[PDB]
């Protein structure tokens, strides 16, 4: 569960992510595709090569969704209701892929923000990404 | 052999599974006993085994368990619904979906290490160890497993509420 | 699965600059902070409530050094991981009852620590190689 | 919303109709003594003038009317989160400190992060409130802001703002 201190740390970390969110998400998607190729089965229509414009656009969309979740950290299920329905029903993405993407996002943030990825901030960001994944995987069946 | 659902399975998330033949009871297979009392009194710690997903959202290879204490009922409806009064209840679940909360269910919060039950843990008994007679009782059956770590409470349907129905079902 | 020579070279080159005395302690402290149930196995290490207490714990640092040395030992024998980790897996399964998923969690946390330490040098290719490495270590350390 | 914690005991009043000039709370019409369709998460709490002892000040600015905005709540000084902080809030603050309000910018001019508490967040002033705490805002201290987000104002009489292009 996200404590108020954890919410503060997540808000600060994503604020210092700032405008680099789109390419952070693109890098996280690339890391998920390379490290865990089993997640590529959910993108059969995407060009999954390095530096892909389509992967970059999807990473921008993912980071915009994460920004909306951070801004609505107290109402995340309502903020991600459309995405929850989408991932759970239309795409039927298995939650292990969500945890893999959360790990890859954490790796990207650690590689790009080493000064601000403190163990407390790392734990808070992991909790926030777990909350996002749980909201998106809740309706999975 | 057959599966029978609770008649009010929309309010009491229970279904009964009947095997073709009686299983051979040994040190690894043994039925839990249905409680004669209500061990769901707030503060009681029961052991929730589970075959569900883990911190990586991967279905656990080995059986695990947690020692979740039953939480205050009012805190649980207030956590999921709005204000424990029907005219002010709102879908306030920290997770996407809403649990089935009524008089037939209790709630057990996370343990002291912020660990809870995740997807696939539903149907697992809230096993409570009665130290007086050294017997393990299924105080509740985990109904809401979507509380992996975001929602602070997992919802367990009281077995004592369903005890009368299951015993009538064992007869036939 | 066999690890490609390019991936092996990348892993070895990135591990050459790894601070053995600090990276393992950092990874273990991060594991105990992010996943507090892992503090259950280190109740003899003293205070582990505050994240600063976890990261500043001398016993945690020493055990992280030992864990990272075990990672290095498994790295030198990437092609034979079950044989090298048989004794440690038996220890964790029987004497300590550590869930195998904790090994995967520690591998992911170690990958996060390596990325945090090496910045952009932790490229997605070398991260994939290290994910293969930590998956092999965890599988060899499990069951 | 039981921000001061969840109370215990029987809820006494549910729908109090008070116009303001009442000698005591148990004098409004309400709808009964103990009759309520409520929970203990709906316990109402209040903050009073002589207890809060509120005052506003500007710290670490290039002028006595610029820099980081700091508000005192219950005897301890704290900053203001810049979330929801806009020109109307700055105008209200400038008119509250009683110094030029011709142009009221936001953001601390050069001040570093404040120290201590962060009291106000998402202050929603219409521009006419006598002070910054009569505006609609989140509860005192209930936010997820850090001190890098400290709100500030730049009270100027539209005369000492100069712009130019240099180097071309
Ligand atoms: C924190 C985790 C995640 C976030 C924030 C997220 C967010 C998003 C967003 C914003 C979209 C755009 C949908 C639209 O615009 O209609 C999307 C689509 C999609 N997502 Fe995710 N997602 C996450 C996890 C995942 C994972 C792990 C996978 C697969 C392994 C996945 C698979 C997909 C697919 C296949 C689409 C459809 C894109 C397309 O058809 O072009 N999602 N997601
Ligand atoms: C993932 C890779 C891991 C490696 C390579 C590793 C390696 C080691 C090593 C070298 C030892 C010392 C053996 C000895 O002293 O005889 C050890 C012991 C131990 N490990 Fe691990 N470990 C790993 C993961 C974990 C995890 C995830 C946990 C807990 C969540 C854990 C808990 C322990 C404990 C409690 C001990 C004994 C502490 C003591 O002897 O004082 N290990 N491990
Ligand atoms: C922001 O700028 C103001 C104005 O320059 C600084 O205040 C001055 O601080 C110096 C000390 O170095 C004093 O000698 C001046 O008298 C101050 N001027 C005024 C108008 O107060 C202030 O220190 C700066 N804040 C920072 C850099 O954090
Ligand atoms: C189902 O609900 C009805 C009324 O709500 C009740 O009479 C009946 O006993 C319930 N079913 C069982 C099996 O208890
Ligand atoms: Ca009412
Ligand atoms: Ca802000």
């Amino acid at each position: 569960v996200l404590s108020p201190a954890d919410k503060t740390n997540v808000k600060a970390a994503w604020g210092k992510v700032g405008a680099h969110a789109g390419e952070y998400g693109a890098e996280a998607l690339e890391r998920m595709f390379l490290s865990f190729p089993t997640t590529k089965t959910y993108f059969p229509h995407f060009d999954l090569s390095h530096g892909s414009a389509q992967v970059k656009g999807h990473g921008k969309k993912v980071a915009d969704a994460l920004t909306n979740a951070v801004a609505h950290v107290d109402d995340m299920p309502n903020a991600l209701s459309a995405l929850s329905d989408l991932h759970a029903h239309k795409l039927r993405v298995d939650p292990v892929n969500f945890k893999l993407l959360s790990h890859c996002l954490l790796v990207t943030l650690a590689a790009h923000l080493p000064a601000e990825f403190t163990p407390a901030v790392h734990a808070s960001l992991d909790k926030f990404l777990a909350s996002v994944s749980t909201v998106l995987t809740s309706k999975y069946r | 052999e057959k599966v029978v659902l609770h008649p009010n399975y929309s309010q009491v998330d229970i279904g009964l599974i009947k095997l073709k033949q009686k299983v051979s009871v040994n040190e690894r297979v043994m039925p839990i006993c249905l409680p004669s009392k209500d061990y769901a009194e707030v503060g009681r710690v029961g052991y929730v085994s589970g075959w569900g997903r883990n911190a990586n959202f991967k279905f656990t290879d080995h059986l695990k368990y947690v020692m979740l204490p039953v939480a205050d009922q009012d805190q649980c409806i207030r956590h999921y619904e709005g204000s424990t009064v029907p005219e002010k209840k709102t879908p306030k679940s920290p997770v996407g979906v809403q649990p089935i909360l009524n008089e037939h269910t209790f709630c057990a919060g996370m343990s002291k290490y912020q660990e809870d039950t995740c997807y696939g843990d539903a149907g697992s008994a809230f096993a409570v160890h009665d130290l007086e007679e050294d017997t393990w009782y299924a105080t509740g059956i985990l109904s809401f497993d979507k509380s992996c770590a975001v929602a602070e409470y997992g919802v367990y349907v009281k077995v004592t509420s369903i005890q009368d129905w299951v015993q009538k079902t064992i007869a036939e | 699965v066999h690890l490609t020579p390019e991936e092996k070279s990348a892993v070895t080159a990135l591990w050459g600059k790894v601070n053995v005395d600090e990276v393992g302690g950092e990874a273990l402290g991060r594991l105990l902070v992010v996943y507090p149930w892992t503090q259950r196995f280190f109740e003899s290490f003293g205070d582990l409530s505050t994240p600063d207490a976890v990261m500043g714990n001398p016993k945690v640092k020493a055990h992280g050094k030992k864990v990272l040395g075990a990672f290095s030992d498994g790295l030198a024998h990437l092609d034979n991981l079950k044989g090298t980790f048989a004794t440690l897996s038996e220890l964790h399964c029987d004497k300590l009852h550590v869930d195998p998923e904790n090994f995967r969690l520690l591998g992911n946390v170690l990958v996060c620590v390596l990325a945090h330490h090496f910045g952009k040098e932790f490229t997605p290719p070398v991260q994939a190689a290290y994910q293969k490495v930590v998956a092999g270590v965890a599988n060899a350390l499990a069951h | 919303s039981s921000n001061f914690g969840e109370g215990s005991g029987p809820i006494w009043f549910d729908d109090l109709i008070c116009n303001g000039n009442e000698s005591a709370l148990w004098n409004c019409k309400h709808q009964g003594w103990g009759k309520h369709n409520c929970d203990h998460a709906e316990d109402a709490g209040v903050i009073c003038s002589k207890g809060a002892d509120l005052s506003l000040r500007l710290v670490d600015g290039v002028t006595e009317c610029s820099g980081r905005l700091e508000v005192r709540f219950q005897g301890e000084w704290g900053t203001i989160c810049d979330d929801g902080w806009d020109s109307y809030d700055a105008a209200v603050a400038c008119k509250q400190l009683g110094c030029p309000t011709a142009v009221t910018a936001i953001g601390r001019v050069n001040a570093s992060k404040g120290f201590g508490h962060i009291w106000l967040d998402s202050v929603s002033c219409q521009g006419h409130e006598p002070a910054i705490w009569q505006c609609k805002h989140h509860e005192w201290g209930k936010h997820y802001c850090n001190h890098n987000e400290d709100a500030g104002v730049t009270c100027s009489d539209g005369s000492d703002l100069e712009l130019r292009l240099r180097g071309g």
